[PDB]
This record gives structure tokens, C-alpha cells and sequence, in this order.
């Protein structure tokens, strides 16, 4: 069970961010890509082969 | 004692046209309704239905032909009329014969297995045999339809009725397809016999079912072919109010053949069976 | 001895569970629930590809997001051209029993796999114009599950033996055996970066491996039942699995727990197949009531529905550039939704 | 569009494929899929010899193979057949994929083992397995050779640990080979009987369990195989015509 322990001690020691800041992070994200994305804003007649 | 036998007659006429509408009625409805929700209709599906279309048409048409007959029959004895409804019965009688024909070549196709090559290839290739036979079958139509219309010519000419031969003409036109379905569907019983043979001495009788629907088919071949060979020996043995007689005798096969399709048929039998039950139900 | 390794053991998993309770404090619903909803996700079938006699298994896209590779249990691998949807190339597989495929990133080499336990290597771009195989490779146990190209050169797999390999393709020669799973894994996603890849199996768990070191980082076990599917989110942070629970996990290596759940009352069938679309936002996963489920990812509602196979949805995936979506059937056709 | 039309590598060539998968249907169609299964302890590896009339050498078991795909064909009908090789005991997995199979044949050691109870409870779980609901299963009741020996020697244990055997006895479904000991036939016909007890309490005809007895040598197998797919597809052909 070495190889286990090992392994949990090595992702213990890891530093986390706060799920918050995480989640800000996502929502930014989203909103920089919000309208280049081709789903979430449909575009006019661009659909070039679809 | 015409008066009697007109009578009934025009009795069992009735009764067939009614039975003969439900049950058509009965299969297209079912079929339409399987069909919006849902259910993936199979190909049988689709054949049962458009025979059960095409039925519909020939008793709407012979009905109508009927009542034209019955109210203001002077429009009946015109020689237009007695050309035109002809053709179109016959173009609609055709079609409707030679796709129940289909069907039954496609249940041999499917169910039945064979040795022979020719068969093997005609069994792989089933969907596209029975379209082209439909298709094919068409140069049988065009020439019917000559023949008649070139005899009717000819008997007004000589006039200037004559039915005796037409409904002849009719009735060797129509053995044509029943003789090859009779020669299939004899064909198909003797493979399951010959399975059900080599299947009860080898694999023990714990390990072919259809022979169960077999009995209605059988009743069906005996009771329309003993009316057929009645039709030929009264069309110029005795007699003459034939418009009647052979007006009842067309409506036979369309009105009654599909019953018997309801019953042989697994969907068809469950939905009659749940169509009584409920109407058991609503009774209360 | 067995006795004080069990606590030892016992006193870790405890001592993971509090830090993991600790480390949340906020619910990403919670968080969440300000952003407005996606609505409903309408998509039609604006390509169905006929043309495999058979069940297909597995399928995979170019990253061109155009030429697509399919795996049916007949042992085709077609390569088709999205756009036309006219059959490139039609690979004919020394194995019927294909579970897996896979494209390489720059279009030289496709891979294929299943009950045969060997990871057949074909290269597209030859001097002849009939498809060879480039390298088989062996040396699994059991079947081939799924398989991944990291380069023209490594590519990584994972199989009944319970094993995940990473092989060199011009060697032929493993160069790490990573293991740890109890179950037989099921599926792979590798990390955008190409340095770690996740993977799901028939224990409930799921484990992070280090490409470049061999060892398991995390471990989840959210899961109550089989994991089939597997996929990494485009950040690479976070990766969703799906399983016969008919839920669907989403897990957050920064945080080592689970965020959020996808599940519906009224889903009584399993998962076979997850992917993202390219902003992550909605998620869509096959299920065995021969339909993909749309989701929104960030909000936990079945957001869409494409629907029109006559089987079970077996494999689906999302064009790198995000202008399709491709599902795979149990009916032998892919639609193509957009 | 000529960089599209093309005849080498453009969509004229891209229509010549479509000429190779109608070859290829053909093939696909014609050949039927047979999942081989059972115990370790089983024959099968023997049976699959009696399946191959083929002069040149197949290529089974080696190594790690996990596949041993045999072909063997029976009045020109062809069969390709599956005995699942180096795989582990977590079957519901693998399972999946033989979801298109034409039957599964699932053989047995028929010889008085106390493992027999095991091969009825694998039988259990194949029979009803959410995947297979509408393949049927060929049983082979292998080795009965072996059955007979012991039996006839009257070192057979089978009441010790079936604890019904005494109490049941032989059915007029029972059609034994020329001087078979009451005894052989009785115990054969208890070990068809318990597998049939599993088939028949969810069988609704979806699927349909054939058990036959064989033996180390017998050339019938094939045969076996070929009748019950006769009545296998002819039962599929009825249910997709809705006349069954
Ligand atoms: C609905 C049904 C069921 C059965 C079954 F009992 F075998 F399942 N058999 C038939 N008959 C035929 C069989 C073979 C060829 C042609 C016909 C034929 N000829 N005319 N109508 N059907 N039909
Ligand atoms: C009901 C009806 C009326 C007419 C009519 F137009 F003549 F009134 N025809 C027909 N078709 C037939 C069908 C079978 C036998 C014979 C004729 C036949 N009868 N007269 N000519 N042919 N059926």
C-alpha cells in the first residue's frame, strides 16, 4: 500500500484556489466567448456548408 | 321467383359491402394510427395497407356501380357508362389482384428457405423482386384493357347484353395471378412441412409456428375458388340476370379476403382482440 | 501487518474525505444560479452517413473538422468527408470486433482495436493508394477498450487487463503500464496539453494519470456502477464521466471532489458515450434508450434532445472547431447535428 | 468542381467504394454469428475441432489473443464462430457486443461435477442478461461419454449435492439411444431438465433454448449447430413478417 499512500500525500500537498475564484474564472471565460461561439448565437445564413 | 332470389341477392351484397368496408376501414386505420405514433411500420405494413386501400377503392366503386343501377338506371343502360366504369373496375381489379400476389410472393421470399440458387437470389433480392413484378405485371393490364375495350367495340357494333364473354375474359384474366399465389402458398407449406419433418426426428421436440394461420388461408383458397368455378358454368349455363349475380360475385375476394388477413396476421389479430375488449369495457 | 496497513489505509481515505468536505464551502449551483439558463437546444440532422452493415461502436474526427473515422462490428473503419458525406476511405479491419477507434492529430495514421486485444496502426498517407498497416501492437491482456494518439510517434490505450499503456508506435514497445484500477476500464480522454490523461472503469472509479511520470495523481469514486464514458473539458481542469447509473459526474482536479450532478427522474438506462461542445457550456451524452441527451454542464437540466436513431446511440463527439456534432447507432448510420 | 469530381481520390472514387460495401453486405447478410460460451472445464476447445472441416490451419489461441474467430460452413451456408479467449471473468462488459449474434452456443461438462451447479448458474445469468433477451441459446450437454462411465460404474454422486435427483425421474419427452441403463438415461435427462427450469421460467419466445447431448467425438455437432439456426431464422422471418 506504499505506492497508495504515496500517491495521496503528493496530491494533499497541492494549493487550490477558492471555488468562487473558480467559478468567476468560468463565467469570464464564457462571457469573453459567449458570441463567438456558433451554437449559444446562431448566425444568419453564415452556415456556410451546414 | 326472381323477385326472391333478387332479393337476397341484394342482400348478401349489402352484407358484403359493409363487412368488406369495416374490415379495410379496420386495417387502413390501424395501420395509420401505428404509423403517426410512432411504430415503425414494417414492409408487410406497408403492402396490407395499400391492399387494404385498393380494396376500399373496388367496394366504393362496385357500390356506386350498384346504385347507379338502382337510382336512374337509364344512365346505366348508356353504352359510355357501360365502357367507362368497365375500365376503370378492371384497372382497379388489376392492381388490387396483383399486389395481394406481391404480398404473398414476399411471405414466400421471406419465411420460406430452398436449395436452389435461383431462389436463394430471388430470397436476397425480395424487396426489389416484388416492386418489379408490380411494375412488370402493368403490360398484363394494357393488354386487358385492349381486349375489353376491343370487344366491347365490337359487340356495339354488331348491336348497331353480350357479357356472357367479357366476364369470361374477366374471369381467365383473373385465375392468372391466383393460379401462381395457389402454387406458392402450396410451395410454402411444403417447406414447413418438410422443416417441421426434418426438425421432429434429429432436434428433440424441446427445441415453425405459422402453420397455426395456415387453417384461414386454406379456408379462404376453398371458398373462393368453389364461387370462381361456379361463375364459369353459370355465365352460359342458365339464366340471364347476370349484372346482379356477377355484381356480388366480384365483391367476394376484396370483402372477405381481408378478414382473413386480420386473423392471420399478428398485429391484426391483437388489435381486433383489444378493439372487442373494448367495447367491452365501454359498456357499463 | 495486514491489520495496521487496513487502518493506515482506512486513516488516509478519512483523512482525503475531511480535506475534500473542507476544501467546500460553496456548491457550483449555488454559484451558479445568477447566469441565465441556456434554453432549449434545438438541432437537426443536417447529414445522415449511410453506408456500415453493422452495429457502429466507436467514432472519431479529423482536426480539420471534416474528415471523420467510424468502427462498426462488421470490422469497417470508413473514413468519410463530413461536408460531401461521400466515403474517403473504407479500411477493412483484420478483427470484426472493433470496441474503439481513434484519428491522429495531424490525419497521417488512424487506430482501431477491440476483442482482438491488438491496437492496429493504419497509415492513410502512403505511396500506394490502398491503406496498410503501419504497426500492430500487442501485448494486452483482454480487450481493447479505447485508444488515443498523442503524436505521429506515442499513442495511449486502455483495456480489460485493467491497464492503461502508453505505446511507441515506430518501436512498438510500451514505454509505461499504468494500473491501479480494480474493474476493466472502459475509456480515455487525453488533457488538451497532451500531458495527463483520465480514465473510467467498471469498479466506479475513475484516476488521473501523469504522462510523463506514470503514476496516479487523483483518484474518484463517485460513481455506483460502471463508468463506460469518459471525456476531458476544454480548460483540461475538470472531466465528466457516465456510467449505467444514468448520472453523469463532473469532477474538478483542482478541487479533487465532485461539482455538479446530471441525472433525470426519468431516465432508467445507462450512458455510452459524453462529450463537450468547444465552450464547455453544454454537454451531450448517448444513453441506451436510443437517444443523446443534451445538457446544460454549468446547470444540471436536459437542455436538448437529438433523437431519430433507431438503436442505441454508441459513440458521439463534437468537431474541434465546434460546427458539428456526430452520434454513431446501434442502426448503422451517423446523423450529423448542428 | 473538378478537384471535387475526380476519378482518383475525389468523389468518383468515393462512389467506386460504394461498389465494395454492396459486395461486402452481401457477405455480412450471408454468414451467420455464433458467441461460443461456458466453463473452463467444458470441451469446447474440442468441439470447435469438430466444427472445422477445413484443411488449412486457423489461427486461434496465442498469447493474449483475446478472440478465437473458427469458420466452418454447413450445405454452403457459412458460419463464423467466437469462442472469447484471454478476457476476464467481468463477462456483463464484453457481453455487449455479441448483442447481434445468430445464437449463442454455451457448452457444459454434462459429468456429474459439483461445478455443474456453477454452469447452471452462469446459464442463469446468460439466459436473462439484459443484452442477449432475444438470442437464443444452443445448449450442449458435453462429454455424456464421461456421464455414461461414471454412471454405469456407479460412481456418480449426483443426489449428494442436487438433492432432487432421487425424487425426480425420467420424462416421456425422453428418447434415449439403443441399450442406454435406466440410470444414464434419468441422469442425463435431470441435467437437460435443470437447464430447461432456468429456460423456461422467462423464455416467453422472444428466445429458445436447444439442448442437445454430445460427446469428445461426434461429427453431429455441425449438423446440431445448421438445424437449430434453420429454426433459429425461420422463427425471425415469421416475426418480421407479423405473421407469428
Ligand atoms: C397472412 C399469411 C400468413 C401465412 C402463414 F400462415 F404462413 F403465416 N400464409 C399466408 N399465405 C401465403 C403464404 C405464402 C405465399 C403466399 C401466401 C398468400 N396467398 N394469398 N394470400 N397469402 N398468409
Ligand atoms: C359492379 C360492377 C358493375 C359493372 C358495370 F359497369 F358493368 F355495371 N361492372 C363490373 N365489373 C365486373 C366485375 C366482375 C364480373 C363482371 C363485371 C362486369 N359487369 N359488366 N361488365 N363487366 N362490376
Amino acid at each position: 500500500a506504499r505506492k497508495l499512500v504515496e500517491q495521496l500525500k503528493m496530491e494533499a500537498n497541492i494549493d487550490r484556489i477558492k471555488v468562487s475564484k473558480a467559478a468567476a474564472d468560468l463565467m469570464a471565460y464564457c462571457e469573453a466567448h459567449a458570441k463567438e461561439d456558433p451554437l449559444l448565437t446562431p448566425v444568419p445564413a453564415s452556415e456556410n456548408p451546414f | 321467383m326472381g323477385g326472391v332470389i333478387k332479393s337476397i341477392f341484394t342482400f348478401v351484397l349489402i352484407v358484403e359491402f359493409i363487412i368488406g368496408n369495416l374490415g379495410n376501414s379496420f386495417i387502413a386505420l390501424v395501420n395509420c394510427i401505428d404509423w403517426v405514433k410512432g411504430r415503425k411500420i414494417s414492409s408487410v405494413d406497408r403492402i396490407l395497407t395499400a391492399l387494404a386501400i385498393s380494396r376500399i377503392s373496388l367496394v366504393w366503386l362496385i357500390f356506386g356501380s350498384w346504385c347507379v343501377s338502382v337510382f336512374f338506371p337509364a344512365l346505366f343502360a348508356t353504352e359510355k357508362m357501360f365502357r367507362m366504369l368497365t375500365n376503370i373496375w378492371t384497372v382497379i381489379n388489376h392492381f388490387s389482384v396483383w399486389l395481394a400476389t406481391g404480398l404473398g410472393t414476399f411471405y414466400f421470399l421471406k419465411i420460406a428457405n430452398f436449395s436452389n440458387s435461383i431462389f436463394l437470389y430471388l430470397k436476397w433480392r425480395v424487396k426489389k423482386v416484388v416492386l418489379v413484378l408490380l411494375l412488370v405485371t402493368s403490360v398484363f393490364l394494357f393488354l386487358n384493357i385492349a381486349l375489353i375495350n376491343i370487344h366491347i367495340n365490337a359487340s356495339i357494333n354488331g348491336y348497331r347484353r353480350f357479357s356472357s364473354l367479357i366476364v369470361l375474359t374477366s374471369t381467365v384474366f383473373i385465375f392468372i395471378p391466383f393460379t401462381l399465389s395457389l402454387a406458392m402458398f402450396l410451395l410454402l407449406i411444403f417447406s414447413m412441412w418438410k422443416h417441421r419433418k426434418k426438425m421432429q426426428h434429429t432436434v428433440k421436440i424441446s427445441g415453425h409456428r405459422g402453420v397455426k394461420s395456415v387453417i384461414t388461408f386454406f379456408l379462404l383458397y376453398a371458398i373462393f375458388s368453389l364461387s370462381f368455378f361456379i361463375s364459369v358454368w353459370t355465365s352460359e349455363r342458365l339464366e340471364e340476370n347476370l349484372i346482379i349475380l356477377s355484381q356480388v360475385m366480384g365483391m367476394a375476394y376484396p370483402s372477405c379476403h381481408s378478414c382473413v388477413l386480420i386473423l392471420g396476421n399478428k398485429k391484426l389479430r391483437q388489435a381486433s382482440l383489444s378493439v372487442l375488449l373494448w367495447l367491452r369495457y365501454m359498456f357499463k | 501487518e495486514l491489520d495496521q496497513l487496513r487502518q493506515e489505509a482506512e486513516q488516509l481515505k478519512n483523512q482525503i474525505r475531511d480535506a475534500r468536505k473542507a476544501c467546500a464551502d460553496a456548491t457550483l449551483s449555488q454559484i451558479t444560479n445568477n447566469i441565465d439558463p441556456v434554453g432549449r437546444i434545438q438541432m437537426r440532422t443536417r447529414r445522415t452517413l449511410r453506408g456500415h452493415l453493422a452495429k457502429i461502436y466507436a467514432m472519431h474526427w479529423g482536426t480539420d473538422s471534416r474528415l471523420l473515422v467510424s468502427a462498426s462490428q462488421d470490422g469497417k473503419l470508413i473514413i468519410w468527408d463530413s461536408y460531401t458525406t461521400n466515403k474517403v476511405h473504407a479500411i477493412p479491419l483484420r478483427s470484426s470486433w472493433v470496441m474503439t477507434c481513434a484519428y491522429a492529430p495531424s490525419g497521417n495514421y488512424v487506430a482501431c482495436g477491440g476483442l482482438d486485444n491488438i491496437c492496429s496502426i493504419y497509415n492513410l498517407k502512403t505511396r500506394e493508394g490502398n491503406v496498410r498497416v503501419s504497426r500492430e501492437l500487442a501485448g494486452h491482456t483482454g480487450y481493447l477498450s479505447c485508444c488515443r494518439f498523442l503524436d505521429d510517434n506515442q499513442i495511449v490505450t486502455s483495456s480489460g487487463d485493467t491497464t492503461c499503456a502508453l505505446w511507441d508506435i515506430e518501436t512498438g514497445q510500451q514505454t509505461t503500464t499504468f494500473t491501479g484500477h480494480t474493474g476493466d476500464v472502459m475509456s480515455l480522454s487525453l488533457a488538451p496539453d497532451t500531458r495527463l490523461f483520465v480514465s473510467g472503469a467498471c469498479d466506479a472509479s475513475a484516476k488521473l494519470w501523469d504522462v510523463r511520470e506514470g503514476m496516479c495523481r487523483q483518484t474518484f469514486t463517485g460513481h455506483e456502477s460502471d463508468i463506460n464514458a469518459i471525456c476531458f473539458f476544454p480548460n483540461g481542469n475538470a472531466f465528466a464521466t457516465g456510467s449505467d447509473d444514468a448520472t453523469c459526474r463532473l469532477f474538478d482536479l483542482r478541487a479533487d471532489q465532485e461539482l455538479m450532478t446530471y441525472s433525470h427522474d426519468n431516465i432508467i438506462c445507462g450512458i455510452t458515450s459524453v462529450s463537450f461542445s468547444k465552450s464547455g457550456r453544454l454537454l451531450l451524452a448517448g444513453y441506451d434508450d436510443f437517444n443523446c441527451n443534451v445538457w446544460d454542464a454549468l446547470k444540471a437540466d436536459r437542455a436538448g434532445v437529438l433523437a431519430g436513431h433507431d438503436n442505441r446511440v454508441s459513440c458521439l463527439g463534437v468537431t474541434d472547431d465546434g460546427m458539428a456534432v456526430a452520434t454513431g447507432s446501434w442502426d448503422s448510420f451517423l446523423k450529423i447535428w448542428n | 468542381s473538378a478537384e471535387d469530381k475526380a476519378a482518383v481520390e475525389r468523389s468518383k472514387m468515393n462512389k467506386k467504394i460504394e461498389k465494395q460495401l454492396q459486395k461486402d453486405k452481401q457477405v455480412y447478410r450471408a454468414t451467420h454469428r455464433l458467441l461460443l460460451l461456458g466453463a473452463d472445464n467444458s470441451g469446447k476447445s474440442t468441439i470447435v475441432k469438430q466444427m472445422r472441416i477445413l484443411h488449412g490451419g486457423s489461427g486461434g489461441s496465442g498469447g493474449t489473443s483475446g478472440i478465437f474467430e473458427t469458420k466452418f460452413q454447413v450445405d454452403k451456408v457459412n458460419f463464423h464462430m467466437f469462442d472469447v479467449g484471454a478476457q476476464r471473468d467481468e463477462r456483463r462488459k464484453w457481453i455487449q457486443c455479441f448483442n447481434d449474434v445468430t445464437a449463442i452456443i454455451f457448452v457444459v461438462d454434462s459429468s456429474d461435477y459439483n461445478r455443474l451447479q456453477e454452469a447452471l448458474n452462469l446459464f442463469k445469468s446468460i439466459w436473462n442478461n439484459r443484452w442477449l433477451r432475444t438470442i437464443s441459446v444452443i445448449l450442449f450437454l458435453n462429454k455424456q461419454d464421461l456421464l455414461a462411465e461414471k454412471v454405469l460404474a456407479g460412481k456418480s454422486k449426483i443426489e449428494d449435492y442436487f438433492p432432487e435427483f432421487a425424487r425426480y425421474t425420467t420424462p416421456e419427452d425422453a428418447t434415449p439411444e439403443p441399450g442406454e441403463d435406466p440410470r444414464v438415461t434419468r441422469a442425463k435427462y435431470f441435467i437437460r431438465d435443470e437447464f430447461l427450469r432456468i429456460s423456461t421460467a422467462s423464455g416467453d419466445g422472444r428466445h429458445y433454448c436447444y439442448p442437445h447431448f454430445t460427446c469428445s467425438v461426434d461429427t453431429q455437432n455441425v449438423k446440431f449447430v445448421f438445424d437449430a439456426v434453420t429454426d433459429i431464422i425461420i422463427k425471425e422471418n415469421l416475426k418480421d413478417c407479423g405473421l407469428f
